[PDB]
């Protein structure tokens, strides 16, 4: 499951970013 | 109380906190008071006998020359301040943007609190081991590095307890049982001396004012009392307690001892390491083993009534929340409360300040409990009165504070910030600002110059400091994580008052640390443990108060408490050996090291009379 | 079911099992089977080559003498029937005299039932406790009385395994300090050995019979792969784990290393007792210790999905609850369910078996996971499968069953009392009853006499009787013991089945341990900590179970697990240690007296090639 | 047989239930005499 | 408790074992007096 | 079916009751010999 | 204390086959 | 001076997040790559 | 941690805490020009 | 009560700016100056 966990990873990343973007503004 | 009245108390308690450090600044200068003010240089033997420029010289000691001036523990003991700060900083500032939808909102700001807050205490936990490691393995040859208390040593017809310990040990432990040294009931031996000396001192005092004949004639009754009760106390077989100190040849034995079970039945034959021969509490070492267990539940239930009868105090606090309540309490105060700023002043400080006085003396009892229960160290009745002063509170001033407000929880606790804020620049800003003029010690030091003084010699006695106070320090540092926990994902307005009472104490107590006050035990950071789970219950209770406020998303809410202990043991599985284990790696390589150093020490002769109690050395 | 599914069940379940006893008593007499019946006789050599009168039998072995036949496991394991006589004889007594003004007599009885539960566990703990030390003192030598099992031995870059440990342990302990043997990996000629042997016996079954040419050439491959891996797992300094078995010359000192933590990094230089010899589970001695936190991780990710996932069968099972369900899952039955006498013996019948069957190859799955998991040693193999079996009944057999129940949590469980009990008949009454006749090992014993024998000492090899199964006995007990707690205040009909069942299954047992089975590991009741624990657990769960039904008073309700609570950790602190932790008094005593008794031991001959992987002996 | 049985239940258990109660009696005083 | 769960089990099966093994037996004769 | 099914009523109704009679007094003398 | 915990115990005894008695029957 | 600083500690606050992040997602991968 | 906190410390010092303080200059000068 | 009430109104309508402003400047010179 590496090759699904790495893009999983960078996919969270970019899910956190929006989330508390959403709730910081 | 409104946000008018925390402006104002706030520009009073920093103008307050200001003219104390002004106070301060011109009575440290006074060179009558250095033996107050500098009473740790004296101590170690290192002085002879804008202004607020001791702040940047507080901070100049660097941690590692604290260590070995101050001592461990209380090294450790000030870093839970810079704790608190790593804690709530973040916290203060996400609460900030975030929170100043919305059921979401708060549930992931529990677990971003709760994620940080476990964060900073693992880091925490395996940086306090490592000094206390390197402490212990540094540490100068003391008597308790080879020796353990047995307690409940079991009874013979036939046998002494002294031949009893003696057998056993050169039996189960035949190749490094060096000496030991029998437990004795003395208690009323040194109550007598103790007796006596105050009666000197009277009649000192009394010979400087110039009765003298009442105070001679109780020194010449008490004498012979105390001649009296030595004979009885050393030859009489009552006196003896089946308890030793049992003291081996070499560090790794005694810590074999110390950590394993010595027969078949665990009740007995008690082991444990010896305390430092300062801080053994002499007196209950008086008591029964077998009594502790009903010692302690009598504790229980007298902490039951004192936390249940001391809700009244705390109602008449809160009772003293509006105006109305303060002056139905007080109607003096009603031609001065027309005006708006007394208002505001009377409404801020008034209420903070009674239910300062009232809890006044609680540790006081709280260390009276701790010694009925029978502890035999001075650093474990510290722990103990801790631990009971933060359960109280966690009740009493906390919640009871809370609840009755309601009376005049979910809302109720909203409710009440503004009084919590109030307190926490009462009872923590213009509080330690305070401590720093340490008046208490001037007076008594000055009192007895005058009158209890006939050598320069009586002025090194008079030189008592004390010390930083684990057990009322300690408890005051929990409220306000636990305020802060609390009240950060619904009021964070308050985080800024516990930030800057942490910010501030932090630089009062390292000025006093390393010129004030004393150490009387080192415990090497021991208490640590304690105040990791302290910061745990206090999450967990966070937690399920936000359940009851926020509403029930169960899972999430159900899972912050579950994830939050099982953080708890993987410390406890990964650091706690540190402070509860000793191996013998450790205890071996020390002992190595110090034979080839000292290849001629006398061990024997070294820990031959230590654990002899003082009334008879 | 209704009350005459009960009815006739029973009557089916009482004949049946008395037929199983009737095909027993002609089965053991005829001379070709006691070679099966017999077995423990001939495993001890104590055995040359009106029909229920086995069960006085039985009970004529006093314990003490059935401890030294059998082993203690074994005497302990049978005590867990009589502990379920003891708790709940006297429950269904009470019960149904006082339940068979409402609210309160459920609650007192409550409260009736805890206590008296509770006490006869003190009593049985204080007992196992007593019977494991004295078995252990006066137990025969042993290599693991002097051995401890080291792990995670850190690298080095320079030393060797065998090196770095024989350095540590002559210094850290250099009185006792005997030999060490390091452990290796030799798994893959482990498995080519075992290989080898099927293929022989194949070719051995083909040469009786008479194919020959290929199992002949089959054996020569292996047979050079077997000796160029010889060579290769000796000399490959990969096949060294970071681990070894640690001997000490006395058991003193085995137990002073065992007891206590080596180095300042707690989690390397793991010491802990050796298992015996026979007791090692050679194969997971070469998981590499760290991955062992992973390891354990995914199968509690594996055990919710099987957990999960099991709940269709028992849903299914559910679904046969009613005769529709019956009829619509197996329409053939439709022309004999309308005969009244067939309607009840499958209504009681039929889930029963489907539940029983489904089960059936749960415990080697879990046995599986418990490899997977890392454990080195078959005892604690044995009681991890055992957990997770307890945790399994207790959600998809007790309480899936209810909730489905319901779906086809207070009002459900009184529903399901009756399927509980006909489950209870099935699975214990005639279940055990038919373990006598033990069709299995009669079935394989002639299987290879005709056809794998090839001379008269293979006989010895087919006789292999198992053992009592720990693992898959003792989640039986402990489920009928949760549902007697469960049942015992709302449908004291129940306890009478499972009464029934714990005095059947002890007979039962109680022949089979004296003449049948074996024991493959002896652990001295090291497992009774865990079967008190999960007494205590079920004793929790009923009164949680109990507040959801009756209702909220909330004060007695709530105490009820507080108080069971705070009696385990009375138990864990008095009579725990008895099982975990090796008095070293008690350790001096075998050494003093097996020194006087064997005044020329070769002690390191003994030890030194003890732990030796089996392959390589 | 109900009727009966039940009757001889409660006369045969409560024939244990005295000496329990001066056992229990006994170990509370026991257990705080201890304190002194 | 040995011992005395062993009194109560001769107690049982003398006295009480009777009417209830008769019951037992009526149940039975009625079932199937009553089927087909 | 018939067969069967009449038999087992016979057995019970004449029959039951002496077998009935030869199991209960067989278990109470079987535990009166245990101890 | 011990003047009202040796007939509280007396009393408290009585309590209880009072009320089994009446739970009981 | 809210707006302004607001938006300040956004940025400064961000600016530790990324490397946190590479950070976590390299101790998951080491935690379950010791399996093998 | 120690480093961080510093810088931030710093950062805020030279940066924001200027106008932070005119806020609170503004805010007492009020308080008591709107008294008595 | 009228002196002192007048007295503080005008100390901090004249004098309060300028005392702020070394306020303000002392803390933040403070703090530059400690690492
Ligand atoms: C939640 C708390 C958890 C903490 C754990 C604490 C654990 C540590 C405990 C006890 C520690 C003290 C140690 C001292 C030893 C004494 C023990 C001994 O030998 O006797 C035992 C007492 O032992 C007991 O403690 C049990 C008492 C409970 C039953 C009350 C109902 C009354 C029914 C009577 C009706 C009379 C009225 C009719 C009159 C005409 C004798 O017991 P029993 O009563 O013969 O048997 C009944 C058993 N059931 C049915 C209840 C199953
Ligand atoms: C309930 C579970 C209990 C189990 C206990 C587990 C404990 C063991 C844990 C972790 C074990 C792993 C060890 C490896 C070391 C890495 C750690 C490190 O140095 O960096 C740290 C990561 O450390 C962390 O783990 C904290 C992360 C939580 C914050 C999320 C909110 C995002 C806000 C960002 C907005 C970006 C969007 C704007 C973009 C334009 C850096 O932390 P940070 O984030 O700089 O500081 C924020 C602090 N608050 C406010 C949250 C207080
Ligand atoms: C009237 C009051 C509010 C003025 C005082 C404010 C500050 C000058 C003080 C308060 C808390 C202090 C901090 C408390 C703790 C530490 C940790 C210490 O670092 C270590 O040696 C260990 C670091 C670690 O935890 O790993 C160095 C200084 C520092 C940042 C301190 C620097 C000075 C601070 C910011
Ligand atoms: C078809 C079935 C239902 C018939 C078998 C019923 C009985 C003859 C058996 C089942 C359980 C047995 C009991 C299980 C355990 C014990 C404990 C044993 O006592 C001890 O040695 C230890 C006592 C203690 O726990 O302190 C003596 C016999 C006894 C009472 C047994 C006697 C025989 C009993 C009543
Ligand atoms: C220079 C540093 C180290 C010391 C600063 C001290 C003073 C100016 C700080 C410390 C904490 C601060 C308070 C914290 C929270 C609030 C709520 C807001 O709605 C109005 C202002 C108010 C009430 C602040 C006023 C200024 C304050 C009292
Ligand atoms: C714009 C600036 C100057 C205003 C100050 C407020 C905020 C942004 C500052 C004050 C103190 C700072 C923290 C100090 C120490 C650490 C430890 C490190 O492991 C992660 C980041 C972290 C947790 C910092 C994040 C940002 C922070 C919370
Ligand atoms: C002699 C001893 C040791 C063995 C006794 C075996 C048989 C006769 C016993 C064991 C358990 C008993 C059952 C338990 C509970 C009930 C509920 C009641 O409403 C009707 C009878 C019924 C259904 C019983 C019938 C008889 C029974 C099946
Ligand atoms: C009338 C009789 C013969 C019918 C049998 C049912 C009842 C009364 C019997 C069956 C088994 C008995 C129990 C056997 C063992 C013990 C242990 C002792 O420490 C207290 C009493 C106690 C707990 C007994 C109480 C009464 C009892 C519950
Ligand atoms: C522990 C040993 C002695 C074996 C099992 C004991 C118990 C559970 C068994 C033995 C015989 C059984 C009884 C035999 C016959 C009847 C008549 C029926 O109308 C109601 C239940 C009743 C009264 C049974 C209840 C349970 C019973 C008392
Ligand atoms: C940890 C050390 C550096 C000391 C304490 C730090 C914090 C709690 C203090 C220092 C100075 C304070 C600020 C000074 C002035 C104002 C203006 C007012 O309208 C709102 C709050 C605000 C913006 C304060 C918030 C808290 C503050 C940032
Ligand atoms: C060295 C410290 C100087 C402090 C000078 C200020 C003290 C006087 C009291 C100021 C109260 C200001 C109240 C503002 C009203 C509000 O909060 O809205
Ligand atoms: C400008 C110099 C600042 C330093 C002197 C301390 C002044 C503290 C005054 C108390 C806080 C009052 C702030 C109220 C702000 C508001 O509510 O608008
Ligand atoms: C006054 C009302 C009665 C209830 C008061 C609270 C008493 C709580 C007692 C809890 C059990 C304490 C167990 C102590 C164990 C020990 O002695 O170490
Ligand atoms: C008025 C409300 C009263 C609430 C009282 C709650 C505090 C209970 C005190 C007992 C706690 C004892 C916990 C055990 C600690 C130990 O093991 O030493
Ligand atoms: C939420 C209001 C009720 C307050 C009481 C809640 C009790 C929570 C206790 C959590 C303790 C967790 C363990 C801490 C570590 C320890 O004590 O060993
Ligand atoms: C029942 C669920 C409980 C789950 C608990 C999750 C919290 C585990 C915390 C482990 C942190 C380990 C980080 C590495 C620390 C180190 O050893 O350097
Ligand atoms: C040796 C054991 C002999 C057993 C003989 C009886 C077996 C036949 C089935 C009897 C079922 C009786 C059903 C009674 C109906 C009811 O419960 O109301
Ligand atoms: C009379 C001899 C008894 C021994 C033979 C076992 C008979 C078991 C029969 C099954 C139980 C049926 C009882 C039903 C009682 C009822 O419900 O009235
Ligand atoms: C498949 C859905 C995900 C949830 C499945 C249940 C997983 C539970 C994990 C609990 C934490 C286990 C901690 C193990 C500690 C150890 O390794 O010893
Ligand atoms: C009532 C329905 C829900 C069922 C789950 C309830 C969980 C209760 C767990 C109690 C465990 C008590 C401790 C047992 C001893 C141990 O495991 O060490
Ligand atoms: C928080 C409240 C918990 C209270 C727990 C009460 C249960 C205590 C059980 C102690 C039984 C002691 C009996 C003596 C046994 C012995 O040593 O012989």
């Amino acid at each position: 499951f590496a090759k699904f966990w790495d893009p999983a990873a960078e996919k969270l990343k970019e899910a956190v970013k929006d989330y508390f973007a959403k709730l910081w503004d | 109380a409104t946000l008018q009245d925390i402006g104002v108390s706030a520009g009073i308690n920093i103008l307050s906190a200001f003219v104390f450090f002004i106070i301060f600044a011109v009575l440290r200068l006074q060179p009558f008071n250095d033996r107050v003010y500098f009473s740790k240089w004296y101590l170690k033997g290192l002085r002879s006998s804008k202004f607020l420029n001791w702040m940047p010289e507080a901070l100049k000691m660097p941690e590692p020359e604290l260590i070995d001036h101050a001592g461990l523990d209380s090294v450790v003991y000030l870093r839970i301040y810079w704790l608190g700060l790593k804690i709530f900083t973040p916290i203060a500032v996400l609460a900030w943007a975030v929170l100043v939808m919305r059921f979401w909102t708060h549930i992931v700001m529990a677990y971003a609190f709760t994620i940080w807050t476990c964060y900073v205490l693992m880091k925490e936990y395996e940086t306090i081991a490592n000094m206390r490691l390197q402490f212990v393995a540094s540490e100068a040859r003391r008597p308790d590095q080879f020796t353990v208390l047995v307690r409940n040593v079991p009874p013979d017809a036939d046998e002494s307890v002294s031949e009893l310990v003696e057998h056993f040990f050169l039996v189960n432990h035949p190749d490094h049982y060096l000496t030991h040294q029998v437990v004795c009931n003395a208690n009323k031996l040194a109550d007598l001396v103790k007796k006596k000396k105050k009666l000197q001192n009277w009649l000192d005092y009394y010979q400087l004012k110039y009765a003298i004949e009442h105070y001679i004639a109780e020194i010449d009754k008490i004498s012979k009392e105390i001649s009296k009760e030595r004979e009885e106390v050393v030859n009489d077989p009552k006196a003896i307690m089946p308890a030793a100190f049992v003291s081996f040849k070499t560090r790794w034995a005694a810590a074999v001892c110390a950590q394993t079970q010595q027969t078949r039945n665990p009740t007995q034959w008690l082991t444990e390491w010896a305390p430092e021969p300062r801080d053994v509490f002499w007196s209950n070492l008086a008591i029964p083993y077998v009594s502790l267990t009903v010692r302690r539940l009598i504790m229980h239930v007298a902490f039951f009534f004192l936390t249940f009868f001391f809700i009244v105090p705390i109602a008449f606090v809160q009772s003293l929340a509006t105006i109305e309540g303060i002056v139905k309490a007080a109607p003096f105060l009603k031609f001065i409360v027309d005006d708006k700023f007394m208002k505001s002043v009377i409404q801020g400080f008034l209420p903070g300040i009674a239910l300062k006085l009232f809890l006044a003396f609680l540790p006081s009892i709280l260390m009276i409990m701790s010694k009925f229960e029978g502890f035999t160290s001075i650093s474990s009745l510290e722990r103990r009165a801790a631990f009971r002063y933060y359960i109280f509170n966690l009740v009493n001033v906390f919640l009871a504070s809370v609840i009755a407000g309601a009376a005049f929880i979910g809302v109720a606790i909203p409710m009440k910030a503004t009084f919590f804020i109030t307190y926490i620049m009462v009872d923590g800003w213009a509080g330690v600002a305070g401590e720093i003029l340490m008046l208490k010690p001037l007076i008594m030091f000055h009192l007895k110059n005058a009158f209890l003084v006939k050598t320069d010699k009586d002025r090194e006695e008079a030189m008592d400091p004390g010390s930083i106070g684990f057990n009322t320090g300690e408890p005051r540092i929990q409220l306000y994580f636990l305020l802060g926990l609390v009240y950060a994902p619904v009021t964070p307005m308050l985080l800024p008052f516990i930030l800057v009472f942490f910010a501030l104490a932090y630089i009062v107590y390292r000025h006093q640390i390393i010129n004030v006050y004393n150490q009387e035990y080192e415990s090497a950071a021991a208490f640590w443990p304690d105040v990791h789970g302290r910061v745990i219950a206090a999450l967990v209770i966070s937690q399920l108060l936000l359940m009851g406020l926020l509403g029930t998303a169960a899972p999430f809410l159900i899972a912050l408490p579950v994830l939050t202990i099982g953080f708890h043991h993987f410390c406890k599985g990964r650091y706690e050996p540190a402070f509860i284990r000793y191996p013998l790696q450790e205890a071996m390589m020390k002992d190595t090291l110090e034979t080839a150093r000292e290849p001629n020490l006398n061990l024997k002769g070294y820990l031959q009379n230590a654990y002899v109690h003082p009334v008879f050395k």
